[PDB]
């Protein structure tokens, strides 16, 4: 569960994330398919090279959930019950990959965020990210 | 590795196995137990509920050519990585399947063969074919890249 | 989450384990050692041969809150509150272990229970466990 | 395994690591991230806060020897099992480590260097960093019986 603290952290952190997220979304994705190749198994319709027009529109798509996830932490079960469904029912991406995506959001933030990603800051968006995932296989079976 | 005991018990307790019933069983109960791998067989029709999943036909079927390879393999356990490098490249490059649907299979195996054996698939037993699965879940995932 | 076919599943295998819970703590703590060596670093100070008779103990401890926890299935972030706090704050066994014993302990039911070890009910047992196992983890961090 | 431009990329990258820095770095964030990992070190003292943590002068000693002997496997990537086959041991014997640590630790490090280094930490040399450190925990993980 997210403390006060976590929150106030989360959301000092994407607030200065800004109008970046979308390409820190496809930064992101580029990590994980070049860190973990097994993640690649999902978009064998994409073309995956730098800077496709694919991976920078689901970057997008992803940084937008996310920014949608802080604006209403208190309440993300609900939030994101579309994108909750989406991939339980659908998609249907191992479990395991949302952890491989989670490092390379931390990584990518790390890269950018020099003055905030903190300890403190770093533990909390480690705990936001974690809770996202949670919610979005929280329907698998 | 396996030790030279373990190694013998493995081939012991397979000898003593239906590859074709436990293929048909293990990847039925991969799509029930884990439901979203149902994902890489649509075209294998009704998969709605646990008996229609156990008795269709085509899971029936793909598991024991699953399970065959996977037996063949028991031949290999001295280089598994060499003997299933194709099948590692084709479910990678053609069919793209997450690996980790591999170590979901393996113990799914382990609880068929537990279920199956009873108290001869003792917790030695069971440690050794942890090591096969895992080595098998590991030489399929070798060439993906 | 658990369904309500979930809890009719666990309470029937559960049931079915009569006295023998003790047994098969300890079995599927002997098969979790055995097959995953690095679980025996939480055990430093336990003789971890078979037949052992800390093993048989905590076997007994781990199955009754099961069958605590099987009895309040409904409620178990509750009926679990004072062990989950215990593995989050003292014990602190790393997350990466649950799968480990709920896997053993699934291979332990399978072993002894052929009737009732249906696909179906082995999807119930599963998902039990990790629920189980994630209530454990709740206060981690 | 790394091609030879990935251990350029690597070795470069680390010529400009301050190793005692980094390793003090990495080890408190470790506690402060995954704080169930501060339970084999109740002789340290205080661990309550992230800056208890990071400010700790015994987290920031034993960080120092820690990425010590990371810094020293790094001289031996062809070699890493028999490089970290003493402090394994150790590890598995003394320590009762649940090597489950030094993969969180791995993260955790590359999201050290990808903080320090900013945009220099691009993606190729992050995907270096992480078979370094998988093989740095593997290669700890080894001697575990
Ligand atoms: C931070 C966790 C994640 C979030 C917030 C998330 C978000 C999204 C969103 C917003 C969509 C777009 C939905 C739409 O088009 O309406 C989506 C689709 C999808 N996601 Fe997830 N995702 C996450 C993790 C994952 C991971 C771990 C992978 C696989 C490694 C995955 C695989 C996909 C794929 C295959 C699609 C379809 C994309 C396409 O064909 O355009 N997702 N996800
Ligand atoms: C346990 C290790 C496994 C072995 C030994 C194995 C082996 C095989 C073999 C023999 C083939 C046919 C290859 C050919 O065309 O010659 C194949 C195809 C396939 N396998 Fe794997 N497999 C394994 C596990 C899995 C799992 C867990 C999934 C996913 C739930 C999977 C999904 C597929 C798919 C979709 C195909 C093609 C299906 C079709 O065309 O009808 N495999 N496998
Ligand atoms: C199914 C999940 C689990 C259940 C229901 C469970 C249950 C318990 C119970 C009832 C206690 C006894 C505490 C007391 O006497 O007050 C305990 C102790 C303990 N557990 Fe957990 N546990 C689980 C998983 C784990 C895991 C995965 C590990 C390690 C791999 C673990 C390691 C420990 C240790 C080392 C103790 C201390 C035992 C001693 O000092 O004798 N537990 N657990
Ligand atoms: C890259 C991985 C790691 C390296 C290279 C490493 C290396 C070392 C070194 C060189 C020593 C001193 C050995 C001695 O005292 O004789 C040590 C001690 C120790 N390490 Fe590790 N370590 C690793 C990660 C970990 C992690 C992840 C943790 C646990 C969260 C851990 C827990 C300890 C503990 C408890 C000691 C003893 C501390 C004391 O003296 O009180 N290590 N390690
Ligand atoms: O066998 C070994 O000594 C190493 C080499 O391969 P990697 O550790 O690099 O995978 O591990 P294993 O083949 O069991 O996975």
């Amino acid at each position: 569960v997210l403390s006060p603290a976590d929150k106030t952290n989360v959301k000092a952190a994407w607030g200065k994330v800004g109008a970046h997220a979308g390409e820190y979304g496809a930064e992101a994705l580029e990590r994980m398919f070049l860190s973990f190749p097994t993640t690649k198994t999902y978009f064998p319709h994409f073309d995956l090279s730098h800077g496709s027009a694919q991976v920078k529109g689901h970057g997008k798509k992803v940084a937008d959930a996310l920014t949608n996830a802080v604006a209403h932490v208190d309440d993300m079960p609900n939030a994101l019950s579309a994108l909750s469904d989406l991939h339980a029912h659908k998609l249907r991406v191992d479990p395991v990959n949302f952890k491989l995506l989670s490092h390379c959001l931390l990584v990518t933030l790390a890269a950018h965020l020099p003055a905030e990603f903190t300890p403190a800051v770093h533990a909390s968006l480690d705990k936001f990210l974690a809770s996202v995932s949670t919610v979005l296989t929280s329907k698998y079976r | 590795h396996l030790t030279p005991e373990e190694k013998s018990a493995v081939t012991a307790l397979w000898g003593k196995v239906n590859v074709d019933e436990v293929g048909g069983e293990a990847l039925g109960r991969l799509l029930v137990v884990y439901p979203w791998t149902q994902r890489f067989f649509e075209s294998f029709g009704d998969l709605s509920t646990p008996d229609a999943v156990m008795g269709n036909p085509k899971v029936k079927a793909h598991g024991k050519k699953v399970l065959g390879a996977f037996s063949d393999g028991l031949a290999h356990l001295d280089n598994l990585k060499g003997t299933f490098a194709t099948l590692s490249e084709l479910h990678c490059d053609k069919l793209h399947v997450d690996p980790e649907n591999f170590r979901l299979l393996g113990n799914v195996l382990v609880c068929v063969l537990a279920h199956h054996f009873g108290k001869e698939f003792t917790p030695p037993v069971q440690a050794a074919y942890q090591k096969v699965v895992a080595g098998v879940a590991n030489a399929l995932a070798h060439k993906y890249h």
